[PDB]
């Protein structure tokens, strides 16, 4: 959804096959995937609560 | 043929930019009129400085001391840059001095004041020197950037600028070679801009450095032009932080018949003097330092010395590059190739 | 625009008038040119104040030119001969606007005012007075024309029986003077002594006072002050936004006036107050018996009335340069002043009393009246300046100034403004005050109170770790955002945002804090946006949680309005704050910048001014940001800024394109390679030291040399007949083959047009003249004079054709080359026009 | 060889203090330029005036070279060294109020 | 408009932004009687819904300056008034 | 929907995708995102001024997640500290 929005133009170079080949996994949160997870986590904890 | 029309003659040709033909012209009197018809000032229009210090110390020495005859010889020496005696004129005839000839001898003292380090010195002199001129507008700049007075420095630049008007106007008209003398003020000024950054901003250091290595080499290659932007820049980069500039800088005096010159850079580069120190062993640390002055000591008629050193050299070279050769260093070692290929090269051509 | 500017006209014609004067002025500021003159004349020959205020703002603000000032020279040169007071001066400050517009006509109106000036030297008489009085401060360098008719006419016409010739013809005299003593003087003390020997008083002493005040200006200059009663080690930032002969007759003069202040003692109130004016700056030349003459005046007119204001100020001066004899009449002075001040004019009193000390402890006690006479702005101005000249006891001066202002804030409108301005001004040493001053302003209707107390509890919170402080400093700083997003009038929200400045940004940067301040970042203001913005961006380091992810949503909507807009205005509203934000908030920018710039070169390649240069000052301001990120972009911004460097009709300002240029080169690094890739750029850099006026373009134009470095001249050389004639020939064959080589450069291009007659018959002379010997000539003559048949217009054909003829009839058979392109000629352009038929056929 | 000495008055130290005599003071304020006042203070002890530009601001009103100076800008400096002064005039304000010692040609 | 709006839906916001330069041209310079053809815009923009997320930003202030100008008749101001409760 | 930490989100999803063609293409070592580590500089400044009982650090539950990880577990436990110092209503809060 981000990679549809307008503010694509912000980051040319950021199609959806780059998405697709996001490198790590959901678990570690070291990884690039993991990070984004953990980061969401707590912004939907935080506008919740 | 009079003396004269030999003078506007000389004068005429370095305005055309011919500066052959007024050599010729000081041939022509000296074959035809001898010495004393040639005036020290005649050497001064044609840049040959050697020479009018010569004819200012003859000068001096039979007629008695006279302010133009001294500002004659002192602006021989800071043209020279031999620092240490024009600012030995200076501090001992202050009170000897008028305050007319104090306003065109400021201008001379606190360059010399610059050179040597000696800031006190220096604030006195640029005070003496009128702001109406460029050149007080200038080192008031100056002495602002060595008391991180950034706001006023900025101010005296514009000011700076400002009186630069009537000169690049001038110049401008009547060709592009006239203007180049303009043209390096404002080089100066606007690297003068490039030393405050330098001083608030560290990460654009390296930056600054690399702009500041291609502008000079699009700058002309006179010694002069390059004393006078290296002598800004040294306000905030010692001559160990760029070895390049400085090498480079003792090449050209190498090549324009200045060696003098030439061995004191590579003496302050290199950290001591071998020429006090024969016996010892040429200092290894800056080893691109080392080789400029083994090329320079060779053009020096000390040849059977260069090329002794050339070999312990290359054997203290081979061996540093043996026992130090690991995979971290090497861009080094590629380098250090290079050099040790052109040292042999100098091997061969002097054998 | 004609018939309510007419309406408007005859509304200012008939504070509001001048409101309505300003209000046009400002429209002028924007701004058809025949309709603003025929509106013009209609308020002209109507009423005579407006028709001034219509034609001087129109004149300095539109611009004068050659129409404007041919026109309006007659309204002006109508006016001088006959008009009312008043409006005669008005009509005089209009000749010194016109004065200094700076205009070619400038030197023919000045000198014309100048000349008739002289000629007359009552409304001739003062009127010329009041044009060499301005044009003498206006224009010193035509003033300078005239000296010796000057001089003499003026000592003959000065020394009428006139008032209002007296008051200005001693201010052009004292204009005069001032410019020959920087660059007369026994001609000048002749005349007046010669004038000294009741109307034949004031002035002498004046012109006396001339050659005094001149030689010595440490009189003048403590008259001057009294009468008007940042750092250098800051950092600057690291983003640059984008931006003898009257010192020996001076014995004489004061000895001639010693005696004409005994003279004139109370003889013809006029005479009275130009004594008590001199008399102080002839004793600070030269203090006992001249100090006694004055004394004995001066003393008596303080006791008088109508004289008392000046007469403190004489008393001023005269304690000042008279410092240890004075001291015998210190009871006298302050006895007057200890009677004066009770009945609270007395504003001047205490200047007086400031210059008295520039200091004895008895001052002390002459604290307990002076505060008790009132708030004024000059008793606080000395009282401040007291403490600064002799701080022996600076807390007893706030301790009585401070319980002063708690007495009165205590306890109409216009005086709690200026008691606000007071306690807002100079330092103090302020809770209840505060928590009280938040009650003033929310329960105050008046606009001046709310806006001064806004401005007063800005400053005294400068004190900005103890809790009940910092709970205060919330508190009302809390209640300030609120104004400043919620006040009614943009005024009173503008000046609350300006106040809240680096010093607050502490409590700004408070979550409840910024949630007002994004609110505030869509003010209806634009000017209020843009301090905003400004605010927000600043506060990215302290709560970069809150700010940076705002200014992301602003960014996008930023780059909405540039893009899909089509509107001007908001284009160039939207550039301008994308300014602000590059400026105060460059790492949140810096990952974003390749997406702004392609937005901003696509903006530079669109088919308004203030859009292009709005673009071009954010273009310049994220170089230095982009931090060598910008290289692959150089070359493209490089082509299209020397596309608008070159020319004047490119709308956009040369100076930011000058600007925007350095900071690219400076910040991206591009030095010397630009000189080979574009090698006019030191022609155009050149141009612009010899077409340029303005001094901070001309400051750019070598800035921009500078940082590009200075090439090497040989470097710069690899980036880029009838004297002959004369050489070989002899002379009866130089003269027409320089006469033809003449005309033949006249015959090509547009110049043609103009001197079509005369050339032609020039050449068909020279042929006739020559003979057969013109043959030489023909191939160079024909193929241009065929074309010029060809594009030629009109009558012109015809005589060409004519013309033409008759070379054809000298060349005779040597035009056989050049006969097939004559025939298609004469082929093309026959009609049946009876005209061209006659002359065809001739031919 | 190097320093610049340009004061005949070896010492005034002392002198200076004592009330009356020798001298009569005054106190000046130099409004600052857009390229500095021009003045010069290297005095050990008593921060006597250097030099000063001559068509500096300091010049045209009065600031002869021939002076000391006790206080600047409020604060007083009577016995301070002359970098010390030097350093807080220029962390001063623009505009710097000097007390001119004076010493009326003796 | 209207039409275009209620059929794509939430696809629309793709074109708007071509559609967004006449329409701020209408405000600007509305000669219609009593400015029927500004009240007709303004129902069609509360037909926009969700989709002037994006672009609010710029159609807001001229419906700001509609509904304050006092010379605007009374109906187109009412009609300004009504589309930013929509909107809300 | 219109919270203002969903404008946090895109931020965060464009730093931590902008490195993507230097991560595949390049090989980069993916940097970790300053998320973290600034939401909890924003705890710290509500910190500086937070003796009233004004409106509760949104970032509260931010600091839960932070003290999961080691990475930034010294800093927050440090902060929650300080914020159980302000009074027994917090130590509520951080219960709650
Ligand atoms: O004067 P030379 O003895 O013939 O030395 C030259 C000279 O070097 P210097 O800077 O020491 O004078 C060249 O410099 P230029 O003055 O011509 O600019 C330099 O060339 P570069 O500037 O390209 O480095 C060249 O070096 P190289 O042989 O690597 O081309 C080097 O030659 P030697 O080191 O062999 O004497």
């Amino acid at each position: 959804w981000f990679c549809m929005q307008k503010c694509v133009s912000l980051v040319p170079g950021v199609t959806l096959d780059l998405i697709e080949k996001i490198p790590g996994r959901l678990n570690d949160r070291r990884t690039p995937l993991g990070e984004l997870n953990w980061i969401f986590t707590a912004i939907t904890d935080t506008i919740a609560w | 043929p009079t003396p004269a029309i030999l003078e506007s003659l000389i004068s005429i040709n370095n305005k055309l930019q011919q500066p052959e033909a007024a050599a010729g012209v000081l041939e022509y009197a000296m074959k035809h009129f001898g010495e004393l018809e040639i005036q020290a000032t005649w050497y001064e229009k044609l840049h040959e400085w050697e020479d009018a210090l010569v004819a200012y110390d003859k000068k001096m020495d039979t007629n008695k001391d006279d302010p133009e005859l001294m500002l004659g010889r002192m602006r021989c020496l800071e043209a020279l840059g031999e620092w240490g005696q024009l600012h030995q004129q200076c501090c001992e005839k202050w009170t000897l001095v008028n305050d007319e000839t104090q306003a065109k001898m400021a201008r001379m003292a606190a360059a010399a004041a610059w050179g040597l380090g000696q800031w006190d010195s220096m604030e006195e002199y640029t005070c003496m020197i009128p702001r109406d001129t460029h050149d007080g507008a200038f080192y008031r700049a100056v002495l602002a950037l060595h008391q991180d007075l950034f706001s006023l420095a900025q101010q005296c630049i514009d000011k700076a600028r400002d009186l630069l008007d009537a000169e690049l106007t001038a110049m401008a008209g009547e060709s592009y070679s006239r203007a180049y003398g303009a043209m390096v003020s404002c080089h100066m000024l606007s690297e003068l801009e490039e030393v405050i950054q330098y001083k608030l901003v560290p990460e654009r250091r390296e930056i600054i450095r690399q702009i500041w290595w291609e502008r000079l080499q699009g700058c002309q290659r006179i010694v002069e032009d390059w004393q006078k932007i290296l002598m800004v820049r040294s306000l905030v980069v010692s001559p160990h932080e760029d070895m390049r500039t400085w090498l480079k800088y003792a090449s050209l005096c190498g090549k324009s018949g200045r060696l003098a010159l030439a061995h004191k850079t590579l003496v302050l580069l290199l950290g001591v003097d071998p020429s006090r120190q024969l016996d010892h062993p040429l200092p290894t640390v800056h080893p691109q330092v080392t080789y400029a002055y083994m090329k320079n000591m060779w053009k020096s008629a000390r040849k059977i010395d260069a090329f002794q050193h050339m070999q312990h050299f290359v054997q203290t070279m081979q061996q540093q590059a043996q026992h130090a050769i690991a995979t971290e260093d090497q861009q080094h070692k590629q380098e250090l190739h290079k050099l040790m290929a052109r040292c042999f090269l100098k091997l061969g051509e002097w054998q | 625009x004609x018939x309510x500017x007419x309406x408007x006209x005859x509304x200012x014609x008939x504070x509001x008038x001048x409101x309505x004067x300003x209000x046009x002025x400002x429209x002028x500021x924007x701004x058809s040119t025949r309709f603003y003159d025929q509106l013009n004349h209609h308020i002209f020959e109507l009423e005579r104040k407006g028709g001034i205020l219509a034609i001087a703002s129109l004149i300095g603000v539109e611009g004068g030119n050659a129409t404007r000032i041919g026109r309006f020279a007659n309204y002006l040169r109508n006016l001088l001969p006959s008009n009312d007071p008043v409006v005669m001066e008005m009509a005089s400050k209009a000749i010194g606007r016109l004065a200094m517009a700076g205009d070619t006509f400038t030197a023919e109106y000045v000198e014309f005012e100048v000349k008739r000036a002289l000629e007359w030297l009552e409304g001739r008489r003062h009127a010329a007075v009041l044009v060499l009085r301005e044009l003498a401060i206006s224009v010193p360098t035509f003033f300078f024309q005239q000296v010796q008719p000057f001089f003499d006419n003026i000592f003959v016409a000065v020394w009428d029986p006139k008032q209002a010739i007296r008051e200005g013809a001693v201010a052009a005299l004292r204009a005069c003077l001032i410019l020959t003593t920087q660059r007369w003087y026994r001609h000048t003390f002749e005349e007046a002594e010669k004038g000294f020997d009741d109307d034949r008083i004031h002035g002498a002493l004046l012109i006396l006072n001339e050659l005094v005040r001149i030689s010595s200006m440490e009189g003048e200059r403590l008259r001057e002050e009294m009468e008007e009663i940042m750092g250098f080690g800051t950092k600057p930032r690291h983003i640059t936004p984008f931006t003898x002969x009257x010192x020996x007759x001076x014995x004489x003069x004061x000895x001639x006036x010693x005696x004409x202040x005994x003279x004139x003692x109370x003889x013809x109130s006029l005479i009275q107050m130009t004594i008590l004016n001199l008399l102080p700056r002839l004793a600070a030349f030269r203090p006992t018996q001249y100090l006694q003459d004055t004394m004995n005046h001066v003393l008596s007119c303080v006791k008088k009335e109508k004289e008392r204001t000046a007469a403190f100020q004489a008393l001023g001066l005269l304690s000042v340069a008279v410092r240890s004899e004075f001291k015998v009449y210190l009871p006298r002075v302050l006895d007057i002043i200890r009677a004066a001040l009770p009945p609270k004019v007395d504003a001047t009193v205490f200047t007086c009393i400031s210059m008295l000390a520039r200091i004895q402890q008895d001052i002390k006690e002459l604290l307990e009246p002076m505060l008790a006479v009132g708030l004024s702005p000059a008793l606080t101005a000395v009282l401040y300046d007291l403490s600064r000249q002799i701080p022996q006891l600076k807390k007893d001066i706030q301790d009585g100034l401070l319980k002063m202002l708690s007495l009165v804030l205590m306890h109409d409108v216009g005086s709690i403004t200026l008691a606000l301005r007071t306690l807002g001004s100079f330092e103090f040493e302020l809770t209840q005050f505060v928590r009280h001053c938040a009650d003033h302003f929310l329960n105050s209707e008046h606009k001046e109170i709310r806006m001064e107390a806004a401005r007063t509890c800005s400053r005294l919170l400068t004190p900005s770790v103890s809790q009940t402080a910092v709970q205060v400093v919330a508190d009302v700083l809390s209640k300030l955002l609120v104004v400043g997003i919620t006040d009614p009038d943009p005024d009173i929200r503008y000046c609350v945002l300006a106040s809240l400045d680096e010093r607050f940004d502490a409590h700004l940067a408070q979550a409840e804090n910024l949630q007002a301040l994004f609110v505030a970042l869509n003010d209806q203001v634009f000017e209020i946006r843009e301090l905003a913005i400004c605010t927000v961006g600043r506060l990215s380091s302290m709560n970069p949680a809150f700010v940076m992810p705002f200014l992301r949503k602003m960014l996008i909507q930023i780059l909405t309005e540039l893009e899909h807009s089509g509107i001007g205005r908001i284009k160039e509203q939207s550039a301008r704050m994308l300014g602000h934000l590059v400026s105060n908030a460059p790492r949140l920018i810096r990952p974003y910048m390749e997406p702004i710039l392609k937005a901003l070169i696509l903006k530079l390649k669109d088919p308004n001014p203030g859009v292009i240069n709005n673009v071009l000052a954010t273009i310049g301001e994220l170089a230095q940001v982009s931090g060598l990120e910008m290289r692959k972009w150089v070359d493209e911004l490089f082509i299209i800024i020397m596309d608008m460097l070159q020319d004047s009709s490119l709308l956009a300002k040369r100076q930011v394109a000058l600007w925007t240029l350095g900071q690219l080169v400076a910040s991206t690094g591009y030095v010397v390679e630009p000189y080979r890739k574009y090698p006019t750029l030191l022609e155009v850099l050149l141009n612009f030291l010899k077409t340029e006026q303005n001094q901070g373009t001309r400051r750019e134009a070598i800035r921009v040399l500078g940082l590009l470095g200075a090439l090497d001249p040989y470097k710069h050389k690899v980036n880029i007949e009838m004297l002959v004639n004369m050489g070989n020939l002899p002379l009866d064959e130089f003269y027409p083959a320089v006469s033809m080589v003449a005309l033949m450069r006249i015959f090509r291009d547009q110049s043609l047009s103009h001197h079509h007659t005369m050339v032609v018959q020039a050449i068909t002379f020279i042929f006739k003249s020559l003979g057969l010997k013109c043959v030489q000539f023909l191939p160079q003559v024909m193929p241009t004079f065929l074309n010029v048949i060809r594009v030629c217009d009109g009558a012109i054909r015809e005589f060409l054709f004519q013309q033409l003829g008759m070379l054809v009839s000298f060349v005779k058979s040597h035009i056989r080359p050049y006969m097939d392109e004559i025939v298609t000629l004469m082929r093309e352009f026959w009609v049946m026009n009876t005209s061209i038929q006659s002359t065809i056929i001739l031919l | 060889c190097n320093p610049k000495s340009v004061l005949k008055r070896p010492v005034t130290s002392e002198e200076l203090l004592t009330p009356g005599a020798p001298y009569a003071r005054k106190t000046f304020t130099i409004v600052g330029d857009a390229v500095g006042w021009g003045f010069v203070v290297r005095g050990s002890k008593p921060c006597h005036i250097q030099a000063v530009d001559p068509s500096g601001p300091a010049a045209a009103a009065g600031m002869k070279v021939c002076q000391f100076v006790v206080s600047v800008n409020g604060l007083n400096v009577l016995h301070v060294d002359y970098r010390t002064v030097n350093n807080l005039i220029l962390t001063g304000p623009r505009t710097i109020v000097m007390e001119v010692m004076e010493e009326l040609e003796c | 408009i209207e039409q275009i709006v209620v059929a794509l839906g939430g696809e629309f916001k793709l074109y708007l932004p071509q559609l967004i330069p006449h329409m701020l041209r209408v405000f600007m310079h509305d000669n219609s009687p009593g400015r029927i053809v500004s009240i007709k815009l303004l129902a069609a923009i509360q037909l926009f819904g969700a989709n002037l997320d994006d672009y609010l930003h710029l159609l807001l202030p001229p419906i700001v300056k509609l509904f304050d100008a006092p010379e605007a008749p009374l109906p187109s101001r009412k009609a300004a008034l009504e589309t930013v409760d929509r909107l809300t | 929907y219109m919270h203002a930490m969903w404008q946090a989100w895109d931020l965060a999803v464009d730093i931590c995708l902008s490195q993507l063609p230097t991560i595949i293409e390049e090989g980069t070592a993916f940097r970790h995102s300053p998320f973290f580590a600034e939401q909890l500089t924003a705890f710290q400044v509500w910190l500086t001024m937070g003796v009233e009982n004004r409106n509760p650090p949104e970032q509260l539950p931010i600091v839960l997640q932070v003290l999961l990880s080691q990475v930034h577990r010294l800093r927050a436990l440090d902060l929650l500290g300080r914020f159980l110092d302000l009074g027994p209503w917090a130590v509520s809060l951080a219960l709650s």
